[PDB]
């Protein structure tokens, strides 16, 4: 059986720490909800 | 139950211990989560019940208690704060410039920040603090890790 508990307030937080890179990657989405890479 | 809007953990006692197996959305009484989380299934909170309301497979989405609320979307230029909640570990805010997932029927914005899948629905905000997005339904790169789509439902 599942069960939520609160976790937190949904703010834009200032300062926050910046990491992660703005890759272009070509997809494809199946009926089943998967992404899959095209290359 | 609970009902006050903001970030929850989705989680489930039948495994070892308590186990999370995802994360939603609580907003205007309705909650949000990615469909591969609960699979559909009925969610308590506290000594309440949620029903589910609206989901669909393919995109990978959920609500429970109402109709997807959801409707704000990322600009395609400013950067986004993924607030990311992990299994065992607090709330906490990334910021990052989204990528792109180009697929045959349109282009969709894409955090390239990797948590395990126990963190699926957190999520992804704009600079007035509008959702818009959960994290957790992506795909793995030549590198082996995690980029995930920022995935939106419609409002009706
Ligand atoms: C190891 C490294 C790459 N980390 C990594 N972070 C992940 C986050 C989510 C998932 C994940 O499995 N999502 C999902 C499951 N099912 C669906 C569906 N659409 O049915 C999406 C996998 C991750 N792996």
């Amino acid at each position: 059986d599942m069960y939520i508990e609160r976790a937190g307030d949904i703010t834009w937080e200032k300062d926050a720490e910046v990491t992660g890179n703005s890759p272009r990657l070509d997809v494809a989405l199946d009926e089943s909800g998967d992404f899959s890479l095209v290359e | 139950g609970e009902t006050t809007d903001g970030v929850y953990r989705v989680m489930t006692r039948r495994l070892l211990g308590s186990t999370q197996v995802g994360v939603g959305v609580m907003q205007e009484g309705v909650f949000h989560t990615m469909w591969h989380v609960t699979k559909g299934a009925a969610l308590r909170s506290g000594e309440g019940r949620l029903d589910p309301y609206w989901g669909d497979v393919k995109q990978d989405l959920v609500s429970y208690c109402g109709p997807w609320k959801l409707d704000a979307a990322w600009d395609g230029l400013s950067e986004v704060q993924l607030l990311a909640v992990p299994p065992g570990e607090r709330a906490k805010n990334i910021q990052t410039l989204p990528g792109i997932f180009k697929t045959k029927d349109g282009d969709i914005g894409a955090v390239a920040l990797d948590y395990p899948a126990g963190t699926s629905g957190s999520p992804i905000l704009d600079k007035c603090g509008r959702v818009i997005g959960l994290y957790g339904n992506g795909v793995v790169i030549k590198n082996g890790s995690y980029v995930s789509a920022i995935t939106q439902g419609k409002r009706e």
